[PDB]
């Protein structure tokens, strides 16, 4: 939800860098790539997603399934 | 293959326009022969029944030679018509025995056949580039070059005494000081 | 095959990603 | 020092001369005619973007000299000591490159740096080459 | 939790494009305005390989514009972005800038111009 | 995939997964299925293939006495 | 606005005028089908030169519709737009010195001004070259765009 990604980055007035990051007009889909890059990267040492081909990194692989 | 140009998408059209004007394509330089008395002529030319001249022979049996063994190393080249086969020698035959059907002649000329052979290899080498060079026009030093090569071919020695050189360079016509100065540059040039 | 490569994507700094 | 020797005009001279050989002092590079002769048996097989083994390059000399008769073809190990001379001034570079035929190969894979442009002075000034271009 | 340390031993591909912007940084002007002309003429046609230029017709720009003087020196003022991995190369001879349209354009916008 | 395989011919019935894991690590030393890679990192989930080393008698053997039946899964 | 009626239009042209063809037109449609085979190659090459067989059917038949004796240009250009829709200043001069420091003539990347002159007014270029103070300021931009250089006047480095 971009309205709650705008809700929650400006929710924090206080900080001066987070302010201006909070005015950035692309930044939902930067957010999301962050996210996303935070997922993924602890979702590897927990085993689910395989990074196949490192130096690659085009596609993955879902290791586990429920069953 | 039809390259796209410019000078004929020029005539053709404009001389397809032009038949659209003048209903002949036959310009200034020019006699049709209306289709009827034009067959009238072609069967008459075919109840001839020429004769296969003796001379020409050697040259098209040559002819033959020269169409086998280019093909062999043309098998697997580019332009990869593959192994010319004795019907190309016969066909070769009945079209110069054709063209002294259309000289009404019973004995087939060199240049019929030569006309033959025009025919066969303009078939040939039309698929691309259709272009040549040459470079052995000047010569004005590297023909005595050569004709020292042949005297090489003969015996292949670098004498520093030259007397049958300067005979056949006379023989040749090339003057004595032209042949010293490129001895002088051959020299120079180390052979 | 026109898969969505990670190259079409909104880069962020190092400061931004962190902070 | 060299305006002492000879007891800012010399320094294009010397630029041109130090940096680039292919501008004049090519020819240097490639004194002897055999030399030129080779490379432009070099840039022939280049024709034929291969590896430009010994082998490949010796016999595409093989066949243009014995066409074009300038001269008796040399020798393999000619051929091979005029290659390295040719890499020793640097004009054309070797490479030991892999081939997996039967096991790591290693045969010369060489890359020229001439053009035929700077071989268009550099020969049609020589009409004797030019038989071979 | 989002794993705090563990995120900083482990590297993912953000951990190219970025990685040339800082080296066209720090180069020399002529490099500048010869990757300011290969850009150009990569960027006219995402920055796909369809819109690079043949080093033909690049030869001939950069000597008509007087910046090379042939191609050995080109190739040589080009390998320093190649020994970086700093432009893409195919074949026509395609120098084509793996870069985005919008980040090359930035570069001419913000670090070239 | 051989959990898959597993989970399918276990005669919804089980899904918790210790004794199984477990009993892996148990055929692992005792050499019945090994793995192409090494020794120490197998155990992590990096390129890593595994493979059976018992030949097909003990196959039919533990199947009998398994009473399950394999001359199914074989067709040709 | 009749839809029917148009058909005893139609045949009446076809029986009454006919725009035979007319030599402007030609002198038109032939360039047309040029630049036709010379542009849109890379699209299909669908260039066959039956299509300008049609180009002429097609533009004939259009001022027969018209009843015009005469195929005008005009007629020619809705034709070849029928068509288009069924199928859809120092820089050369700096070039120029460019390859001619190609070949030795400089014999350097130096050169005499009387090399200077030999090259601005006896090649190609008329009043092209500027006022005196003036092409020796286009030279001077090239100067500080470092593509030619000033240095032992009777030549330049």
């Amino acid at each position: 939800p971009k309205e709650e990604i705008l809700n929650f980055i400006r929710k924090d007035p206080s900080n001066t860098k987070l302010l201006e990051l909070a005015e950035t007009p692309d930044a939902f889909d930067k957010v999301a790539l962050i996210l996303f890059m935070q997922a993924i990267f602890a979702f590897e040492n927990m085993g689910l997603i395989k990074f196949q081909s490192t130096k690659s990194y085009d596609l993955v692989e879902k290791c586990v399934w429920r069953g | 293959l039809d390259i796209p140009s410019r000078d004929d998408d020029e005539k053709l059209a404009e001389h397809v326009t032009y038949v659209h004007m003048h209903n002949k394509q036959p310009d200034l330089d020019f006699t049709p022969v209306e289709p009827s008395k034009m067959r009238e002529y072609i069967a008459y030319a075919k109840t001839k029944r020429p004769v296969m001249s003796e001379a020409v022979n050697d040259y098209v049996v040559q002819a033959y030679i020269r169409l086998r063994q280019d093909s062999k190393r043309e098998m697997d080249s580019k332009f990869s018509f593959g192994q010319a086969t004795p019907r190309t020698l016969l066909g070769i035959i009945r079209l110069s025995q054709a063209l002294a059907k259309l000289r009404l002649a019973d004995m087939v000329d060199i240049d019929d056949v030569e006309e033959a052979l025009r025919l066969v290899r303009v078939s040939k080498e039309s698929l691309y580039q259709e272009t040549n060079k040459s470079k052995e026009d000047e010569s004005p030093t590297t023909k005595i070059f050569t004709i020292i090569k042949k005297m090489l071919q003969e015996t292949g020695k670098n004498t520093l005494s030259y007397e049958n050189i300067v005979k056949t360079v006379r023989l040749r016509g090339f003057t004595m000081l032209q042949l010293s100065n490129c001895i002088q540059e051959y020299s120079y040039l180390n052979v | 095959k026109s898969r969505h490569t990670m190259s079409m994507a909104p880069d962020v700094t190092r400061e931004e990603f962190s902070l | 020092e060299i305006y002492e020797l000879e007891k800012l005009n010399y320094i294009a001279k010397v630029f041109s001369k130090f940096v680039n050989n292919n501008s004049t002092r090519t020819r240097i590079a490639k004194l002897n005619i055999q030399q030129k002769l080779i490379l432009c048996t070099i840039i022939q097989s280049l024709k034929l973007n291969s590896d430009a083994t010994i082998d490949e390059s010796f016999d595409h000399y093989i066949k243009a000299i014995t066409k074009t008769d300038t001269l008796a073809p040399l020798q393999r190990n000619e051929f091979l000591e005029i290659c390295t001379i040719l890499e020793t001034c640097g004009l054309v570079s070797i490479k030991k490159t892999k081939c997996k035929g039967k096991t790591k190969r290693f045969v010369d894979k060489i890359d020229v740096d001439l053009d035929m442009r700077e071989f268009y002075d550099e020969m049609t000034k020589i009409s004797i080459l030019k038989p071979f271009l | 939790e989002p794993s705090t340390v563990e995120s900083t031993f482990q590297d993912v591909m953000k951990m190219g494009a970025e990685g040339a912007k800082y080296v066209l940084q720090s180069l020399t002007v002529n490099s500048k305005k010869m990757y300011k002309l290969l850009i150009e003429t990569q960027m006219q046609n995402r920055g796909t390989q369809r819109t690079g230029v043949e080093l033909k017709l690049f030869n001939h720009l950069c000597a008509a514009d007087f910046i090379a003087s042939n191609e050995i020196a080109l190739r040589s003022m080009l390998r320093e972005f190649i020994e970086h991995k700093m432009a893409n190369i195919t074949k026509m001879e395609i120098i084509w800038v793996p870069y985005t349209y919008a980040e090359l354009e930035k570069l001419l916008k913000t670090v070239l111009n | 995939r051989l959990l898959a395989i597993f989970q399918a011919i276990f005669p919804s019935l089980m899904k918790a997964n210790i004794e199984v894991f477990q009993n892996l690590s148990e055929l692992h030393t005792l050499k019945l299925i090994a793995t192409t890679m090494n020794k120490n990192i197998d155990y992590l989930s990096p390129k890593v293939r595994w493979k059976v080393n018992v030949p097909w008698e003990i196959i039919k053997e533990i199947s009998e006495s398994v009473h399950f039946n394999i001359s199914d899964y074989f067709s040709d | 606005v009749t839809i029917p009626f148009l058909r005893k239009y139609v045949q009446y042209a076809k029986e009454r005028v006919i725009p035979q063809l007319t030599q402007e037109a030609i002198n038109v449609i032939v360039k047309n089908y040029t630049d036709l085979r010379n542009d849109d190659n890379t699209k299909k090459s669908p260039i066959t030169a039956r299509t300008l067989e049609t180009l002429i059917r097609l533009a004939t038949a259009h001022a027969k519709v018209r009843l015009s004796k005469t195929v005008n240009k005009v007629d020619a250009k809705v034709a070849a737009n029928l068509l288009r829709f069924a199928l859809l200043r120092l820089s050369l001069i700096s070039g120029i010195i460019a390859r001619l420091m190609q070949t030795e003539i400089f014999e350097e990347e130096s050169y005499p001004v009387a090399s200077l002159f030999e090259r601005i007014n006896e090649e190609l270029p008329e009043e092209e070259k500027f006022s005196a103070q003036e092409y020796l300021a286009g030279l001077k931009i090239m100067s500080d765009r470092n593509n030619l250089m000033v240095a032992d006047d009777k030549v330049w480095r």
